[PDB]
């Protein structure tokens, strides 16, 4: 029918431009939140120096578990919020099978969305927000803050980002999250001088907000260019439908004009 | 000719990038600013009903718009802003509108006339 | 043989540079770093940070929290939550917002709520030092 | 022809229908209270 | 060719949409469709044109709206975007009205609303004045005294 | 005309289509085309009316999901409807069989599948048994078995 295809041509051309404008506002979006990427990983990565240069291992002893998945609150971005929840609850039943008791945090509407269905008791607290402006000290210092202020004695602990390796792919990751009593324990730390385990509880502190807010930069310039990827991908695929679609309705259209034709002539031929 | 020419290049320019609006607080400056002359350009070119204008009035309207004397304003006061210029060059600047209305052509005294007249009506203007 | 690197979240200032002396002021009293000075690892307060360059000439940045790490390789790794120059800061909002800071404690009596004003007098009170 | 992918009626009108809706019965009972 | 040739020998066409009917709405008037000959500022006033003009205007955009709806979602739009939204969805509400020989189908009161009551409704509508009442407030009513005595008593019962 | 004319004569249509023909899947019979009137538990069994109309109802909301699966990509799917799409797309492959006339042009066994087998494996494929096997082997099999078995081969 004519009127059918001219319906699905305009909502597809529609579906097509918005798409187009979407992938040009995500690649603005991504050009920044990589140049700030390159300060906060000299940041970030110089913070969690003393943890390999002391070589801290961790405790595999320990029951109770922390594990953070950062993710955003929008979707359009392929598998980022589905690489995280693949992560988490690939470790949290391998966790839960050595007993280790394991209770989750989201950052992001996506990744507790996605895992509020199987895994919701396990669940210490979830945030939002997180996406629509580029994120901040302010926003990983919040967060750092929850994660104290919930009488939760995690004992350790993982938070698991999407890695930034490039505008074509990134991988997900997870970095180790010791807590006081491993920090504290562990015989490589005798070298550090001046220490009690006071200003190592102030340290612990500080580098949860580190891990964090170089987690979010990570997950959030690997996932504006996702989302640049997959409105392209979008948009290319509108594009293919509209020719096809064009295509078709050529044909209809002179098709109804034969059949009006055909029509007219017999009627005038049959007097 | 001179002033529609650079506001046909203007509404084409603005035309190529109009489908990236509602998403221009997430541009670049260029996409924005090309974004703002259309829209200020479109609002020009709207006009009441059994009211045609006078060819030196459209000239000195369109003058006013293309030249960048608008992008100060958000478009809702376009048209009011619109109105009452062409209520002040008419009942005003009867003399410059009869020399451009005689010559068919901006001269480059008319063209420096016609810039200190938008400009002290935008200091004037509400 | 010093690897310095001082860096706020949103800005480095160095980089695995070679400078010989730093002064931080960490929670545990101030102290001076050189090359292979003892390994520690500390978490500061408001107070300036002179960075020595090699030529002797200074550096004062003005950090407000974070922690230091001097590592057994001589390496440094300075972290500042704010760590702004001084040709950014005004000495009339800080020892004004002192004394609204100042003021204010004496009509508080919690324990909690109280807490948080000696930090911001404190943190003022450093910034009307470091200034002048 | 703006409008277009609701005017059709397609999987893509559908869910348009549906955000929009929710999102605003959401705020409808949010409204009632402050009420 | 009936309806296309009939349309050059009317004065004040109503088109009645289905789209809008399977909204719910009755009547099923469509607005950006019907047309009259004295919608005039000189013939109407200045006030019944502007705000017929504006309802018109803001319904458009809410047309254009829907497609980024449609695809981004409707929690990205901007606070702007999403207030003129609800301001649409309200006016459309507001323009269906019970009629006194629909009791059948619908069981409630034909209302009857004067010229003045639908301008000033519209108007208000438009201005943000009851950007605070849920939507369904306009549905089914008569003037806007009786939409907001609606929201009263959903607000009560729920 | 035509067509149209004699659908209303028979009690059995096997609808071919040429969308489903370019996927490979050969017979090409449209599942969501084709009908008939002792498709009817009274006489086939409760059993056999189920798994049918399960099959149907599983391809006919892949068919739904269709549009926004070719222009916002797999990922935008919910997981309920990930898992839909797989096992409509291994049913898909699943009807597809090879033909003892078509010997000659495909090389592979014609396979003739009772119809107890083809209940079961179609049941089995609905209940989620074979959610970890991959959709291409249960192309071009015989009975449910000879899908694992090449399920396994390609492993």
């Amino acid at each position: 029918t004519l009127k059918d295809i001219t319906r699905r041509l305009k909502s597809i051309k529609n579906i097509q431009k918005i798409t187009k404008s979407m992938k040009m506002v995500a690649a603005a979006k991504y050009a920044r939140a990589e140049r700030e990427l390159k300060p906060a990983r000299i940041y970030g990565l110089g913070s969690l120096a003393l943890y390999e240069k002391a070589d801290i291992k961790g405790p595999e002893d320990k029951k109770k578990h922390l594990l953070i998945g950062v993710s955003s609150d929008r979707g359009l971005c392929g598998a980022i919020h589905s690489s995280i929840a693949k992560q988490m609850k690939s470790e949290v039943a391998t966790l839960t099978a050595a007993g280790k008791e394991v209770m989750l945090v989201g950052i992001g509407d996506k990744i507790r969305g996605i895992l509020y269905r199987t895994h919701s008791d396990q669940f210490l607290v979830a945030f939002k927000e997180v996406g629509r402006k580029p994120p901040t000290f302010g926003d990983a210092s919040v967060i750092a803050l929850e994660l104290l202020n919930s009488g939760y004695e995690f004992d350790e602990g993982s938070i698991i980002f999407n890695k930034f390796r490039s505008v074509i792919s990134y991988k997900t990751e997870e970095k180790p999250i010791f807590s006081l009593n491993t920090v504290a324990s562990a015989d490589s730390m005798s070298i550090y001088d001046d220490i009690d385990a006071d200003v190592l509880q102030n340290y612990q502190e500080y580098n949860l907000a580190n891990i964090i807010y170089y987690s979010l930069k990570e997950s959030t310039t690997s996932e504006q260019s996702a989302r640049m990827t997959a409105m392209d991908n979008a948009s290319k695929n509108a594009s293919e439908m509209i020719d096809k679609l064009t295509l078709t309705f050529n044909r209809t259209r002179q098709a109804v004009i034969t059949k009006e034709l055909i029509e007219i002539i017999s009627g005038a031929a049959a007097l | 000719k001179q002033v529609a020419g650079t506001m046909k290049l203007e509404l084409a320019q603005y035309r190529e990038v109009a489908a990236f609006a509602q998403f221009g607080s997430d541009l670049d400056a260029a996409t924005q600013q090309l974004l703002s002359r259309g829209v200020r350009l479109t609002e020009l070119l709207k006009q009441g009903q059994y009211s045609p204008m006078a060819i030196e009035e459209q000239v000195a309207v369109i003058y006013a718009g293309v030249r960048g004397y608008l992008d100060k304003l958000e478009p809702s006061k376009i048209t009011k802003f619109e109105n009452a210029f062409l209520s002040h060059v008419v009942s005003q600047h009867q003399a410059l509108l009869g020399t451009i209305r005689a010559d068919g052509k901006i001269s480059e005294q008319s063209d420096a006339k016609l810039k200190e007249i938008v400009t002290n009506f935008l200091a004037g203007f509400e | 043989q010093m690897s310095f690197t001082f860096a706020s979240p949103t800005q480095v200032f160095f980089n695995g540079a070679n400078v010989r002396q730093v002064d931080v002021p960490t929670l545990t009293g101030a102290f001076g770093i050189l090359a292979a000075h003892v390994p520690t690892l500390q978490v500061l307060r408001p107070g300036l940070v002179v960075v020595h360059a090699e030529d002797g000439t200074t550096s004062k940045y003005f950090v407000s929290s974070g922690s230091i790490a001097v590592n057994a390789d001589s390496s440094v790794q300075l972290l500042a939550e704010e760590a702004v120059t001084l040709d950014m800061l005004d000495l009339g909002a800080a020892k004004a917002n002192l004394e609204k800071a100042q003021a204010e404690l004496v009509g508080t009596a919690d324990e909690a709520t109280r807490a948080e004003i000696q930090i911001r007098i404190e943190a003022n009170e450093a910034l009307v030092k470091a200034l002048e | 022809g703006a409008g277009s992918i609701r005017e059709a009626g397609g999987a893509f009108g559908k869910r348009e229908q549906a955000e929009e809706e929710r999102y605003f019965r959401a705020q409808s009972r949010e409204q009632l209270a402050a009420l | 060719p009936a309806p296309a040739t009939t349309f050059a020998h009317l004065d004040a066409t109503t088109v009645l949409s289905r789209a809008i009917a399977e909204l719910g709405i009755y009547p099923a008037v469509d607005p950006l469709d019907s047309t009259s000959r004295i919608m005039d500022p000189n013939i109407v006033g200045s006030e019944h044109y502007d705000v017929a003009r504006g309802v018109q205007k803001i319904l458009q955009d809410y047309k254009s709206l829907q497609d980024i709806i449609a695809i981004l979602g409707m929690d990205e739009l901007s606070e702007e975007d999403k207030l003129t939204v609800s301001r649409a969805r309200k006016i459309q509400r507001f323009l269906s009205q019970p009629f006194q020989v629909a009791e059948v189908f619908t069981g409630h009161m034909g209302k009857l609303v004067p010229l003045k009551e639908t301008i000033k409704g519209f108007q208000q509508i438009l201005a943000g004045e009851y950007d605070h009442l849920p939507e369904q407030a306009f549905y089914m009513v008569g003037p806007i005294e009786e939409a907001v005595a609606k929201a009263d008593k959903l607000a009560e019962e729920h």
